[PDB]
């Protein structure tokens, strides 16, 4: 659950990838005689090559990091402040707590 | 085994196929040499050597 | 950073080492005794070992009671203070204090002569005290400062305080148990 | 059963299995471990890939796509438990040729 | 360790020479000797131990380590290295052991019992893993050997 | 196995039965074989039990 | 080796803030400007130099005299010695021979 | 609950006194210009303080002995104390910095530290005059150690024979069975 | 009979078979005289279940008052009076009591000897042990219970304290064992204390430095191990096997065996007593309830 | 010193050129038995030798089948090779119009260039080694059997003999030191001749993956 | 035979030294193929053995030495203007020791990971004495950071290649031909074989993983066979060569040395049900369900 | 290397531990958030001067050289007084005047419990900890690591020993249940 | 992959007397908690204890599969060991 949740974008719900990368990975899946150990290896490969992108190319909505926050409890870091310039998305969220 | 109170089990196969396989492959006469290096195991024992 | 280096192992000169080290540490500037740069030689820092407080200079030995007192009386004959320890109860009894068997202590004794101190051949000592004898042995060595003071509460508001001197040594008095057992068989 | 207080039955341990593999006798350990321990017969639906009863698959309500199989009981119990844990061991099966 | 090696060499020499002297006098028609010669039971070491002299009792390939401070038992002086104060037995099973030799002998013996008790796990587990790994290989009709796939 | 103690037990028991004595095999003690030999020989048996 | 302030009894530190360095406390204003030498240290620590010359490094250390074996005596092993741990502990020597298929090397 | 507080002067003119550090310390511990109740009169520390810790409750078995040629004079002690320098001025500086920044249950107050602090504070302070060892007053007071009297006197006490002494210092384990 | 009797002298272990460490299973020299070298179970529990020796005692908690009272008089200096520097001298020893620090002493030999003499006289309970550790310069005094003991004969200047006249008196009944204790003829020794002694084994091995003597070495072996004749002529494992198999031999259980109704009970029709018997067989009255026959 | 550096230079020249000969490129026999004194004759002493040039070699070509195919061997000097340096070699390479190149680093080479050394171009490939490895030719080592790369015809005949699909053969890792030595690429099969303890021989084949 | 194992004594090459693992634990070590083993051993040849030339200085250059006893004394050199660290060297003792260390080589040795001390901070005052100038770092450091920079004589981090300690006797008896060898207790085959003055083509390691990583898979399988045979014959027991050949071929037919463990068997195999049948059952089954993998029965 | 004692008495069974992880000495206890440099503990204990601490440890050159680096980290922090260390401990407390007095009572009645302290004179605990530190540091000179098997360190329980604890537990529970019932009945029923 | 229903295992793989098997106890406690949360949410009580009941159901459903989980907070940690599915699949 947390694995597949660490790849999906939380706004558009698609995968974080570029079109040519999608094409390359589909061709990688196409080869005959795909093996179970090959599947685990390419699982790790896809995780590494997808976790890098902070925005996906169909909508560009930013998605943060997904991390376990407790025993069978899972949290997401979209509305997270950063040491760099304050993200516009989190600024409104912070301002919205007036009441 | 050493006959100091030891015990051993025994099975009776219930088929002709099992009978034939046991007799031909597991027979004692066909297993006089150990397969580790081909040296005999069933030979004389103490008090037959004396 | 160099990488090609020719190693050397042929023997060299010792006095060369000494002279070079001299050149690197003997160019003293100790003459810089300015007003702000003055030190009191008494106010030097200290070695942790109180006996060896001589880390930087200007350029305990085994002892026994008989030898210690012999030194105290022959080589020198000035006054001296000693800090001695006594058994829990002295061989006396309370002087009509009305009595539990409360312990007989020096604090509850009258003035005057109380006993004799004996040195015998071979260098062992007893405090002949009434009809019993207490052995005397050296205590743990002392190196920190100790001062003997007398506090006079001259008035309920205020008093006065005068120093008498500093202690240097310790003595321990213990009953001679095997002697008591030998005298009174059990 | 296990003991001698109850009537027993001796065990074909995990090492006798390897001895019999070493001999290369393939029908004898089948006879020892299935025929004479828990040989059980079930019925399986090939349309959906999971087992039914009495030749009727309640999952499909069809009796025309069910076949009987001979299988050790412990394997059937394993399948029941697994399907209970939401691990579905769907089967595929064909003729014996 | 030089001293230890010298001591061990000399004690081994003592036992070996005692055994040889024993065997030379031993007559034929002796029963242990007959059993040892035909190999049906026993050997020359057992004969020499029963008759002439039991050897240095060694624990983990070394003399008996001290169990008290700087000695093995209170019956021996501190910082002793004499042959007897470290397990050497000068008495054969015929003439019988003294209490200290008996204790050192039992101390050395119990190691074998403990070892046999422990051995029941490691070798069995290793064989389990190995037979699980190697089970599928078979010899084919092409003279090759191939895996299950 | 080197259980010489059994051999000495057999000899001592044979020596004891013939004249009503009970022998002792106490640890680090007990009846010595040297006297038992003469006990055997006094009654007309071989002094080593054969 | 360590020093303590007599004024308050604490470990002092070295610092420079004037024409000459000084031994100074930090909880009390005691200062003792240093003007002479001291001749002892804490015995520093750097690790085992093993292969900095490994194999056949600079051949400047070619030497003439060598010992010989008590058994065989072919012409190839000149002598060597080395050191154990630190400044004030003994220095060990080993004598080692090598042609092939054995494990000889003496101490 | 015998305890003492001893105040010690410190030299400031000598060079080993870091004047800048002393001024910094005084500023850190004392008010900038208050000076009404100041730990130091000047803008640098003029004194350091010592505090005492008691060693043992009972001192009956300890005595102070004065040696003299041919004779020893003993005297019981009224107490033994251990003196250390005090670092309370750092605490005072910290407190000044902080102030610049800004059917009851069963009683268990007996075991609390501040209870003992309050109990000690109940006792009023006593101030003492001081005379150094250099003062002849010390030698004058030294005379009281030498008790007068005949050199040879048979003491009235100390009548117990050694058996009674052993009985006394090793009482029976059980008073009554 | 032996199966029942030997259980009363069996010791468990708290390790409880957790894992293999090649540690507490082995036999140590520290068990001399307290635990049976031979009677240990064969199999997976080897070494982890143990049996008591024949002449052994267990101590119990003590008063703890007179020990400190006496210690304060032997010249031990209070720790509060002096600073921590003194611990570093090469001539001062710490004094403990059940692990709790009690003071510092110079010239510990006088203290130890006086303490032992005071205990022998009768002013300190006989189960209090005092021992020295030169490596760390400490003196340990222990008074709590649960620690094993053995009696020994005291030796002074190469002559045992006991004498044939005492043995004659004991045979006649004029005295008993506790009389030997009170007259300083024998004393108990703990494991820690006997680390500092020189236990001569036989009289003819006594030398200058020996300080105690063994009453009877044959008491090293326990109850079940005292049935073997000539245990010292056998290879060691055989004694353990006999210890294990003596608890199963059929025989007689007791005089009331004909009235018990128990789940299972084995008897022998015509038991006979041994023809070669130990002295432990006489101690436990094994001959009255024998198990076996002569062949 | 100043001989041991040249000793290393002579040894690595010997080993690299043995590798070049085994790969089949053009080489002259007279240069094969080059002596260390011969190296001193053809190149001066260490103070007079400039590392980045004094061992460069590109004369080797694939004369066996295509003499026009040339190979580059470069010898950086800095302990860790940088991006600008590899750019310099690559631009000189583009000037000379060859397809493949070879590098020998003293100690290592930076992670940025580590990444760059895999995606410069599909048409170009570069070979990387260390001096320590090349100080001895592993093909002469005792443990290593004889590896022989074999053409497409031979592999076709092989997998026609035993009736395999090519993916059933045992695998040899693409990063294996011997694979690097022969520089073989994925999809190639190497015959191995294992020496029996007797005069006999065993033959096996492995596929690069 | 592993159960027949008796763990006999006096297996220390007849000298009671080099307590290398031997017996069932040795077989466990070989079979598991763990990347790190205990008591690794490397051997080498030079040209010849005994008395006069070229052999034992190689041992001197390779094996363990500290900065250590080369300094006969170490002591402070404080002086008013500033303070700094001095290193004395015993060059005659080094001459008898005849290692190529010298003031310049040790000066080069310094500044290797020693907190970026400049060559200006360290100077050669004489051929036998070397000095280092401390400097403030400002990272919780001051001039009194001298206590921290006490990092020169036995242990912080050192010049050269670490992890090569020492070795001692293992004699022979055959005098028909005379033959000796070098033993190295270390974990670096590449450096030892690549170094000058040693016959690299005959250096072998008993660590199979190092051999695989340095010389390829064929040398790895040959070493596996050799080690198995060596242990088996050393304990005094026999086994036909074909069995160990098959085991080594199984271990190294996938291009890597795959030990016989749960990880190695997982890598070697693909059948879900067998894997769950051996070890790590629940995770295997859950992952198999996740992937929707279909498994045959062969 | 490390040291530990299982301080246990009639009231409770507890434990402590010391570590030498990096080169300086730390005190470890399950009730505290994590380990602390030992010098902080010494200053909290009631001794301030570093000279006195070194005096307690020892004066031999090697022992103090090895104890050296255990006080520079304390020097780096601003802990020079007793209440500074008390504040630091109170900052590092774990729970299942809190800042000062809680730390004091914890350190007085839970650390090395068998060592007694009644009037908050902490010299005895200071000495005990100092000797323990000296033990662990000198243990590195020679590898004479204490062997747990030595039968001087074994104690045996018995029937009357075990049964006493069980009876005490049952009696206490009986009294507690009776207390609860008595409280529940009278005010309401 | 997120569950909202459970198949109750047949009777035959959980005999009459384990009286009844522990899986039956787990099932009954789960359904009891379900009824509790349903009726209590319909009643309209405080939210935090609703979410607490949801967490408790989470924990019990988790335990139904694995009885080994260790991170359980103290105040509801189980008091006695029990057999889940894996405990009867895994192990000797
Ligand atoms: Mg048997
Ligand atoms: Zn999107
Ligand atoms: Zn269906
Ligand atoms: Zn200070």
């Amino acid at each position: 659950v947390i694995g597949i949740l660490q790849m999906i974008c939380k706004t558009c719900c698609h995968i974080m990838l570029s079109q040519e990368e999608k094409k390359q990975f589909l061709d990688y899946l196409k080869r005959p005689g795909l093996t179970y150990l090959q599947k685990r290896g390419l699982k790790k490969k896809i995780s590494d090559k997808c976790r890098k992108k902070n925005i996906c190319h169909h909508c560009g909505a930013f998605n943060g990091t997904v991390k376990k926050c407790g025993l069978l409890k899972i949290i997401h870091e979209k509305y997270k402040t950063n040491k760099k310039v304050v993200d516009p998305i989190v600024s409104n969220f912070l301002q919205s707590f007036e009441t | 085994a050493d006959f100091d109170g030891d015990e051993m089990n025994l099975h009776l196969p219930q088929t002709e196929e099992a009978k034939a396989e046991a007799l031909v492959l597991m027979g004692t006469k066909a297993n006089l040499v150990t397969p580790r290096n081909g040296e005999p195991l069933i030979a004389a024992i103490q008090d037959f050597l004396t | 950073r160099p990488e090609v280096i020719q190693s050397h192992s042929i023997f060299e000169q010792g006095p060369a080492e000494m002279m070079k080290k001299k050149g690197n540490w003997d160019k003293t500037v100790d003459v810089s005794d300015m007003g702000p740069s003055h030190i009191i030689n008494i106010k030097k820092e200290k070695r942790e070992t109180d006996e060896e407080t001589k880390q930087i200079l200007r350029m305990l030995p085994k002892d026994v009671s008989v030898a210690e007192l012999l030194r105290e009386l022959s080589l020198t004959k000035e006054e001296e203070l000693l800090f001695l320890q006594l058994p829990d109860t002295l061989p006396g009894q309370p002087p009509t204090q009305d009595i539990a068997e409360n312990a007989c202590t020096l604090a509850d004794l009258t003035e005057g002569q109380v006993g004799k101190l004996l040195i015998r051949k071979s260098g062992r000592v007893q405090l002949l005290l009434g009809k019993v004898t207490l052995d005397v042995t050296m205590g743990t060595a002392c190196s920190f400062l100790q001062e003997l003071v007398s506090v006079g509460l001259g008035d309920s508001r205020t008093g006065e305080m005068t120093v008498l001197g500093h202690v240097k040594h310790k003595l321990v008095c213990s009953p001679d148990f095997e002697s008591l057992l030998d005298h009174k068989h059990r | 059963t296990e003991g001698r207080s109850r009537d027993g039955g001796l065990r074909l341990g995990e090492m006798e299995r390897d001895c019999l593999i070493g001999y290369g006798a393939s029908m004898l350990l089948l006879e020892r471990l299935m025929i004479s321990s828990d040989a059980f017969e079930v019925d399986v639906c090939g349309q959906c890939g999971l087992l039914g009863y009495s030749g009727w698959c309640h999952y499909c309500k069809s009796s025309c796509h069910v076949s009987s199989l001979r299988i050790p009981y412990a394997c059937k119990l394993l399948f029941q438990e697994l399907q209970s844990m939401n691990i579905i061991p769907r089967l595929k099966l064909s003729k014996y040729n | 360790e030089t001293l230890e090696a010298l001591i061990l060499k000399e004690l081994s020499v003592i036992r070996d020479h005692a055994g040889s002297a024993c065997l030379r006098e031993l007559d034929k028609s002796n029963s242990p000797l007959t059993m040892a010669l035909c190999g049906s039971k026993g050997s020359f070491i057992n004969i020499s131990q029963m008759i002439a002299c039991v050897g240095q009792q060694a624990i983990s390939g070394s003399r008996v380590p001290d169990g008290f401070e700087n000695r093995s038992l209170p019956h021996f002086e501190k910082h002793s290295k004499l042959p007897a104060a470290k397990g050497f037995v000068a008495n054969s099973f015929y003439s019988g052991l003294t209490p200290t030799e008996f204790f050192f002998h039992t101390m050395a013996g119990r190691e074998g019992l403990v070892d046999t008790a422990v051995k029941t796990a490691e070798t069995g587990y290793m064989q389990r893993r190995l037979v699980k790994s190697l089970e599928d290989l078979c010899s084919q009709y092409d003279l090759t050997v191939r895996s299950s796939t | 196995r080197m259980t010489v103690g059994k051999l000495i037990e057999l000899l001592a028991g044979k020596a004891g039965v013939l004249d009503g004595r009970f022998h002792y095999g106490t640890a680090f003690g007990g009846s010595k074989v040297k006297d038992v030999c003469e006990d055997l020989v006094r009654h007309g048996y071989n002094y080593l039990g054969k | 080796m360590l020093l303590f302030c007599p004024g308050c009894g604490n470990g002092l530190i070295v610092e420079e803030g004037q024409r000459c360095h000084r031994f100074s406390c930090n909880t009390c204003p005691y200062v003792h400007n240093i003007t002479r030498k001291v001749t002892n240290r804490k015995y520093p620590k750097l690790k085992e130099v093993d292969d900095v010359l490994g194999g056949a490094a600079a051949w400047e250390n070619v030497d003439s005299t060598a010992e010989s074996c008590p058994k065989c005596e072919h012409p190839r092993a000149y002598f060597m010695q080395l050191q154990t741990r630190s400044a004030d502990e003994p220095m060990t020597t080993f004598y080692k021979c090598c042609n092939a298929q054995c494990g000889h090397r003496w101490r | 609950q015998q305890k003492v507080e001893l105040e010690m002067a410190i030299d400031t003119l000598n060079p080993n006194y870091c004047r800048s550090k002393g001024e910094q310390i005084a500023l850190n511990v004392d008010g900038a210009c208050a000076d009404e109740t100041s730990t130091y009169s000047s803008k640098l520390m003029d004194k350091q303080t010592f505090c005492s810790s008691q060693t043992t409750s009972n001192t009956s078995r300890y005595a102070a002995a004065l040696y003299r040629q041919g004779e020893l004079h003993l005297t019981p002690l009224h107490g033994i104390l251990q003196l250390r320098p005090s670092f309370s001025y750092l605490d005072k500086a910290d407190a000044k910095h902080r102030e610049r920044e800004a059917e009851q249950a069963r009683q268990r107050r007996v075991q609390s530290y501040e209870f003992l602090q309050k109990k000690h504070a109940e006792e009023p302070w006593v101030h003492l005059h001081y005379y150094g060892l250099r003062d002849s007053r010390s030698e004058h007071e030294r005379q009281y150690l030498l008790c007068p009297g005949s050199s040879g006197v048979e003491n009235t006490e100390l009548v117990k024979s050694p058996s009674e002494y052993l009985m006394m210092l090793m009482p029976p384990s059980q008073e009554e069975e | 009979y032996i199966s029942a009797l030997g259980m009363m002298t069996r010791i468990s272990s708290q390790f409880e078979k957790t894992r293999k460490v090649s540690g507490p299973r082995s036999l140590q020299p520290s068990q001399w005289g307290m635990l049976c070298p031979s009677d240990t179970p064969e199999g997976e529990a080897c070494g982890l279940v143990k049996n008591l020796a024949l002449m052994t005692h267990i101590t119990t908690d003590m008063e703890d008052g007179p020990i400190v009272k006496l210690a304060s008089n032997l010249g031990v200096e209070d720790v509060n009076l002096l600073c921590g520097e003194e611990l570093s001298y090469p001539n001062v020893f710490l004094v403990f009591l059940n692990g709790n620090i009690l003071g510092v002493i110079r010239d510990h030999k006088k203290l130890v000897n006086t303490f032992r003499l005071m205990r022998r006289a009768g002013y300190i309970n006989e189960f209090v042990s005092i021992s020295t550790n030169l490596t760390d310069r400490c003196v340990y005094i222990s008074s709590d219970g649960g620690r094993l003991c053995r009696p020994y004969i005291i030796v002074k200047k190469q002559k045992p304290a006991v004498t044939n006249k005492h043995m004659e008196e004991l045979a006649q009944g004029y005295r008993n064992f506790e009389d030997f204790l009170h007259e300083s003829l024998v004393e108990y020794l703990d494991v820690n204390e006997e680390n500092d002694c020189n236990i001569a084994l036989y009289e003819h091995t006594i030398n200058k430095d020996t300080t105690h003597l063994e009453i009877e070495p044959f008491t090293l072996l326990g109850v079940c191990a005292g049935l073997i004749p000539y245990p010292h002529h056998n290879q060691s494992p055989r004694n353990t096997y006999q210890c294990a198999m003596g608890k199963q031999a059929m025989g007689t259980i007791g005089y009331n065996q004909r009235n018990r109704i128990d789940t299972l009970m084995y008897l022998l029709a015509y038991p006979q007593k041994p023809m070669v018997k130990t002295k432990t067989i006489e101690l436990i009255e094994f001959e009255k309830l024998p198990a076996g026959q002569n062949a | 010193d100043d001989e041991e550096e040249t000793y290393r230079l002579w040894k690595i020249r010997k080993t690299i050129m043995q590798l070049c000969h085994d790969r089949g490129y053009l080489v002259t026999q007279d240069e094969l038995d080059q002596t260390l004194e011969e190296f001193k004759a053809q190149s001066g002493d260490k103070p007079s030798e400039g590392r980045p040039r004094r061992t460069d070699l590109t004369v080797l070509v694939a004369h066996n089948d295509d003499p026009t195919d040339q190979m580059f061997v470069f010898f950086p000097e800095e302990p860790k090779v940088g991006i600008k340096t590899i750019k310099v070699y690559c631009q000189r390479m583009q000037e000379e119009n060859i397809t493949r190149a070879l590098i020998v680093v003293q100690q290592g080479m930076t992670p940025s260039a580590k990444q760059s050394l895999v995606d410069m171009a599909p048409k170009y490939i570069l070979e990387q080694f260390l001096q320590q490895e090349l100080l001895i030719n592993i093909t002469e080592h005792e443990l290593v059997p004889e590896h022989v790369v074999m053409t497409k015809e031979e592999v076709t005949e092989l997998l026609a003999r035993y009736k395999l699909r090519e993916n059933q053969l045992p695998r040899i890792q693409a990063g294996d030191p011997v694979a690097r030595y022969f520089g073989i690429k994925r999809g190639q099969v190497v015959k191995i001749i294992r020496p029996s303890e007797t005069a006999g021989r065993y033959i096996t084949y492995r596929l690069v993956q | 035979p592993g159960t027949q194992m008796t763990l006999k004594t006096f297996h220390f090459a007849g000298v009671a030294s080099m307590n290398i693992t031997l017996g069932v634990p040795r077989i466990k070590e070989i079979i598991n193929a763990s990347k790190a083993i205990s008591t690794p051993i490397i051997t080498a040849q030079l040209d010849k053995d005994d008395d006069a030339d070229y052999a034992r200085l190689v041992k001197g250059r390779i094996e363990k030495t500290l900065l250590g006893e080369i300094s006969e004394y170490i002591e402070e050199v404080f002086l008013p203007d500033d303070c700094f660290i001095l290193v004395k060297l015993s060059l005659e003792r080094i001459r008898l020791l005849r290692l190529e260390v010298n003031a310049e080589t040790v000066r080069y040795s310094i500044c290797t990971s020693k907190l970026r001390v400049k060559p200006g901070d360290v100077a050669v005052h004489g051929e036998a004495v070397v000095c280092v100038t401390p400097r403030e770092n400002s990272k919780s450091s001051m001039y009194y950071v001298l206590q921290f920079l006490k990092e020169d004589l036995p242990k912080v981090v050192v010049q050269g290649i670490p992890e090569v300690s020492r070795a001692v006797i293992h004699i022979d008896e055959q005098s028909g031909k005379e033959k000796y060898k070098l033993l190295v207790e270390g974990d670096n085959l590449r450096a030892v074989m690549a170094t000058h003055g040693v016959k690299g083509t005959r250096t072998t390691s008993n660590n199979t993983y190092e051999v695989e990583k340095t010389l390829g898979i064929e040398a790895a399988r040959t070493t596996i066979i050799n080690e198995i045979q060596y242990t088996m014959v050393n304990h005094g027991m026999s086994i036909d060569r074909r069995h160990v050949m098959l085991l080594s071929d199984l271990m190294t037919y996938k291009g890597e040395v795959l030990g016989i463990t749960r990880f190695g068997l997982a890598k070697m195999k693909e059948s879900v049900l067998m894997l769950a049948s051996f070890e790590k059952t629940a995770d295997h089954l859950f992952d198999a369900a996740y992937f929707g993998q279909k498994d045959s029965v062969c | 290397v490390g040291a530990s004692v299982t301080s246990s008495t009639h009231e409770k069974k507890s434990r402590t531990n010391m570590a030498v992880k990096q080169g300086r000495f730390y005190l470890r206890h399950n009730t505290l958030s994590e380990d602390i440099p030992i010098v902080i503990i010494f200053k909290a204990m009631g001794v301030e001067s570093d000279q006195e601490i070194v005096q307690m440890i020892g004066t031999e050159e090697h022992v103090m050289a090895a104890f050296g680096p255990s006080l520079e980290e304390c020097q780096k922090a601003q802990i020079f007084t007793q209440m500074q260390a008390l504040k630091y401990i109170g900052n590092k407390v774990r729970r299942q005047k809190t800042k000062i007095e809680e730390a004091r009572e914890l350190l007085a009645s839970t650390i090395l419990t068998h060592v007694p302290v009644k009037e908050f004179n902490f010299r005895a605990k200071c000495i005990y900890t100092a000797v323990m530190v000296r033990r662990v540091i000198l243990a590195q000179g020679d590898n004479k690591v204490d062997d747990r098997d030595y039968y001087g360190n074994k104690r045996l329980e018995l029937a009357g020993q075990l049964l006493s604890l069980l009876f005490e537990d049952l009696f206490k529970k009986f009294n507690s249940e009776m207390k609860k019932i008595a409280d529940q009945v009278i005010p309401k029923q | 992959l997120i569950l909202t229903r459970l198949l109750v295992p047949p009777l035959c793989i959980r005999p009459s007397v384990v009286n009844e098997d522990d899986l039956t106890m787990k099932l009954t406690e789960i359904i009891f908690l379900n009824d509790v949360i349903k009726k209590h949410r319909i009643s309209g009580a405080k939210t935090q204890m609703i979410m607490e009941d949801w967490d408790f159901l989470q924990l019990q459903c988790a335990l139904y599969i694995n009885s080994e989980l260790s991170g359980i907070p103290l105040n509801m940690a189980p008091k006695k060991w029990t057999r889940g599915f894996v405990q009867r699949l895994k192990g000797k």
